[PDB]
Parts: C-alpha cells; structure tokens; sequence
C-alpha cells in the first residue's frame, strides 16, 4: 500500500537517467507493474509496463529509449530514460496495472538545454 | 475558492478545461469504443476474456486433479447397490479415459460415495466445459454460438437400474432412442440406449452390459452459460463431498491429505468458487457496455456553444460505460490474483503449482482426456495466467483512457445534477 519514486532531476537533452520506485510486497508481487507520467496541462499517461516474468512493452512515445525493469526479491521497479528530451518533462509515477488508486508523490524529470 | 485550489490539484484544472471542449469529450468517447472492442471483442489481448478462462480452466482442473481418487457408486436412487458397476467414458480416470462407480453396500452421500445422480450432473457439465474449451471459447460479446457434445456411460451388474427406463427415460433398453428440450435458449437431448451381451464379438470385459449415449445440440458456448457449468460442477463436488483416496507416485509430487472427503479442499474450493463468482460478475457488465454505446457525437445544439451544466445528459450513460469497463479489468484482476500461486501460501499453494497448474499428458489441445490426464490439472492453467498478466500490460494506455473518460463524465454529472 506504499509507492516511492525517486531518482528525478534537471538534466539535459540527450541526457539520461534511472528512475527508482519502492513498492510494497502486496501491490508489487505477481502483479504487472509500470510507469506514467503526467506533463504539464495533461493528465497521467501510461509508458511502460512488464510481466512479473520480465516482459515489457512500452507506449510509443519512449519506445526505443526508456527499459523498464524489475527486482523480484526487492519489489524494486525501475525506468531507465535515454536520448531524453524535453518533452519527456513530467512527474513520473509507478503503480501496479490495473492500478491501485492510491498514487505515490512521483518524482519530477526536467529536460532542458 | 476555486482557484486557491487549482493551485495544488493542477490536474484538476485540465479535468474541467477537458470537460467543457466537446472535441475532448468525442475523444475520450471513442476511447471507450475501442477499448470495449478490446475488452469484449477480442480474444488473446482482452483481460476479460482471459479471465473467464481462467476461472473456468481451473474448476476443470481441479477434478482433473481429483477425479481418479473420488469414490462413487449405488443405484439410481441416490441408494446402495448390491452389484453396480457404472463407468463413464471421457472421465480422466487411474490410467484410464474412463472412470468406474463400483463401491457397493455404502449409502451414497458424504464422505462416502458420489451418488450416480450427482456424478451424472458432474459429469454432463464437464463434458460440455470440455468440448468447449477444445473447440476455443468464443468473445465476450458473441452470446449466440452453441455446441455440440456426445457422451457415453455404462451399467453393468445384477441390479443395476442407473441404465433404466426411470433413469433415462427411454422404452426398450436394446436399440431404444428418446428425445428431450430444456432450457433464454433451446437445447435438444438425444438419448439412446443398446444392450451388450457378455459373449458378443467384441466386448473385452466378461459381462453383459448396457450403453447409454447423450447427444446434446445447441448447447449454449457463450461465457455466461459456460461459468454456469463451471459452477455447477465445482458445486456438485463441493455438496456431495464425497470420500476419496490418492495414489501418491514414488518421486513425483506428494498430495496431502491423502485420504479424506473432497469439500476438505477448502481454500481451492473457495478460491475457484471466487474466481466463478467474480467472474459471472465481470460478463454481466458486458449488458452495461451495450446498453450505453458512445458512438454518438455530442456537442452544444443550435450553433450555441457547449454549456456543461445544461447539455451533458449523454454523460451519465458515459459514467456507467466507462464504470463498467473498469470493473470488468479490476475483477480481470481479481481472478487472477486468487489463483497466481505467486501470492499463495502452503497446501493450497503446493496444489496449485504441484498439480492444478500441471499437465501429464503427452501441448496436447485443450479439452483432451488421455489416461495420463489424472492427477493433473491439463487445463492450461498456467499459461493462462501469463496471458491474462500479458494481455494487462497490453492495456495500459486503455485502462487510463477509461479513467479519464469515467472522470470526464462524472465531471458533468455533478455539474447537471
Ligand atoms: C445382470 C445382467 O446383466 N443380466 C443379463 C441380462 O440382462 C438382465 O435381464 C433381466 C431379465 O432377465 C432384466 O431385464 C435386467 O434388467 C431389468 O432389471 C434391472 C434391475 O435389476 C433394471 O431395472 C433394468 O432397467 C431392467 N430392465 C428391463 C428391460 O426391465 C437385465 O439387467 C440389466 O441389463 C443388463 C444388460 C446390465 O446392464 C445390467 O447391469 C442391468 O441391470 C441380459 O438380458 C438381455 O438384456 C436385457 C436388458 C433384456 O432385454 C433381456 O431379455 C435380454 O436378454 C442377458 C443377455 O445379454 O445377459 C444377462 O446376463
């Protein structure tokens, strides 16, 4: 019943990053899990999101770019961002999908040159 | 004041600027026709459609699993038998594609044997689950398809009347044939009957015996009448609870307990009886879906602009759409999570990964009986929950697409109530 994220900053364009979430046992085991973002005047949009076997896939978007990943024994998910770019700026977030419908605080990327 | 609070929720901010542009509105509308094409038009990606299976690939595996131990016999009455021997073909029996109701003198009922009544119930709902599942389990939306199924059964000894003209049905017991209707949708019932001697050409067991074939035509396939079938079996075996005893192979995996009575099984029973229960629940939204279709664009009227207070009575049938689409994914979920032996714990954890989620036939389709079926479940279990955790990360952009439409709607709902 808890959603961390960290790891967000300020970097350049073609820049990167890793973005960490801490997730309790009970969202995280079995469940798919995955990232959103929300930019400014948009709502949340989905990004990535893998199995509990280690499947991803990922929204058009940040295709190519973004590897989403997860620790099974540490219920550690996380988002590794290249080639970013200033329209990757947001609040980041992790949830479980579907998603449990209380939101962690996120963590804020900013691109810019 | 609203600013004051606009200031903290900036995403609320967008919510109402969304709610009032009716090209934002026809947007978030088509979302949810896609996404319940998706839901209850498709197959391998819907989450629906994969948890229905689930639900019901796991009451047949279960007696899969358990069927060869299960101890059944008596006569027609629910009675004690002196001499009855009664054998059901295309039943996952000890080594064997048949299983045998023979246990004599003890009264039918708990912890005793499964009367032949309720082992005949048992058994037409499996073989009905298993055609369908070979034949491939329609969409959700498709309502209509029908099956067709045979199935045979025997009666052998002196005194056995589970073969007769009470329990069938049908006049002359060589060579007779009679017909039946039941129950939204007409199935016919076709039942014939035909005596073998003991000495007849042919005819492997020393004994004079008599066949009875059921065809059944326009068996409904859809989800709803398929989990009905589901549930009957699992309930069948639940109420009747009869005793049962393992053969625990030297190596393999080891069944606890052992010997005992079948409704002993209580967090997989339960669990599968969820899995149903939620399930059933799930396809009823699919009346939901289509009683509030959103293919209809919206907008002000006589060239006036949109005005959110006054113009947005399509919005509560928005509501209900997208409330049911994300209903029919939690519940998706939920059947998942009852069964992923990922979150379980102990006995009812080693079933499920030593045996319900286990094939040892020599993948064979879906639906096959061989005389290895016994013990395991065969019934795809878990390659189902892979597809289910596939096909909801397949759904992500959908699942807030839904979201927001559901926010958008209830956005004007409150501002026209
Ligand atoms: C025990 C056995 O298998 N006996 C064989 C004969 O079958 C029996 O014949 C007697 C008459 O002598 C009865 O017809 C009996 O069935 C009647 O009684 C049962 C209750 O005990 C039950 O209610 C039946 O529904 C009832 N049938 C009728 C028509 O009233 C027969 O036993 C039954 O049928 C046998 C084949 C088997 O399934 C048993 O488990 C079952 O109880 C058999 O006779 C031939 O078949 C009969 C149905 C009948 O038409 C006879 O006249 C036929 O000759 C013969 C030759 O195959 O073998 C006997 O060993």
């Amino acid at each position: 019943v808890q959603l961390q994220e960290s790891g967000g900053g300020l970097v350049q364009p073609g820049g990167s990053l890793r973005l960490s979430c801490a997730a309790s046992g009970s969202i995280f085991s079995g469940n798919v899990m995955g990232w959103y973002r929300q930019a400014p005047g948009k709502l949340r949009e989905w990004v990535a999101a893998i199995t509990p076997q280690g499947v991803p896939n990922y929204a058009d978007s940040v295709k190519g770019r973004f590897t989403i990943s997860r620790d099974n024994a540490k219920n550690m998910l996380y988002l590794q961002m290249s080639s970013l770019k200033p329209e990757d700026t947001a609040l980041y977030y992790c949830n479980r999908l579907p998603n449990y419908r209380s939101w962690g605080q996120g963590t804020q990327v900013t691109v810019s040159s | 004041n609203l600013s004051k609070l606009l200031t903290r929720y900036s995403t609320l901010n967008t919510l109402i600027k969304l709610s009032a542009d009716p090209s934002a509105i026809n947007a978030a509308r088509e979302n949810l026709g896609a996404s319940a094409k998706n839901l209850i038009g498709d197959t391998k990606n819907s989450p629906a459609y994969q948890a229905v299976l689930l639900a019901i690939n796991a009451a047949v595996g279960f007696w899969n699993v358990l069927g060869y131990a299960t101890q059944c016999g008596g006569n027609a009455n629910g009675q004690e038998s002196t001499s009855s021997t009664t054998i059901f073909n295309n039943e996952p029996g000890y080594r064997s594609t048949s299983i045998t109701c023979s246990l004599n003198r003890y009264k039918p009922g708990y912890y005793g044997p499964m009367s032949i009544e309720n082992f005949k119930k048992l058994n037409e709902a499996y073989q009905i689950l298993q055609t369908a599942l070979n034949k491939g389990l329609p969409a959700l939306k498709e309502n209509n398809g029908t099956v067709s199924v045979t199935y045979t059964y025997t009666c052998s000894g002196e005194g056995n009347d589970n073969c007769s003209k009470k329990a069938t049905g049908v006049s002359d017991q060589n060579g007779g044939t009679k017909t039946k209707t039941q129950t939204g949708k007409t199935v016919t019932t076709t039942i014939s009957s035909k005596v073998v001697d003991s000495q007849a050409k042919g005819n492997t067991t020393r004994v004079s015996y008599t066949e009875i074939t059921n065809k059944l035509d326009g068996v409904p396939d859809s989800a709803q009448a398929l989990l009905a079938q589901a549930s009957t079996l699992i309930n069948t075996i639940n109420t009747a609870c009869p005793y049962f005893s393992v053969t625990n192979k030297s190596g393999g995996p080891q069944m606890e307990p052992t010997r005992g009575k079948l409704c002993g099984f209580t967090e997989e029973i339960s669990a599968i009886q969820k899995m149903i229960t939620d399930a059933q629940e799930l396809v009823n939204q699919t009346s939901v879906i289509n009683e509030h279709e959103q293919s209809t664009p919206v907008g002000g009227n006589n060239g006036k602009p949109f005005n959110p207070f006054t113009d947005a009575s399509f919005a509560q049938g928005m509501l209900a759409n997208a409330s049911a689409q994300a209903k029919m994914l939690n519940l998706a979920h939920q059947v998942g999570q009852t069964i992923n032996p990922d979150n379980l714990t102990g006995t009812f954890k080693n079933f499920v990964t030593g045996f319900l989620a286990t094939c040892n036939n020599k993948g064979s389709p879906p639906g096959t009986v061989t005389t290895q079926t016994f013990a395991s479940g065969c019934a795809y279990v878990e390659q189902t929950i892979t597809n289910l955790n596939n096909s909801i990360a397949h759904f992500g952009t959908q699942e807030q697409q839904i979201q927001q439409a559901e926010n958008i709607a209830d956005t004007l709902v409150n501002f026209g109530s």
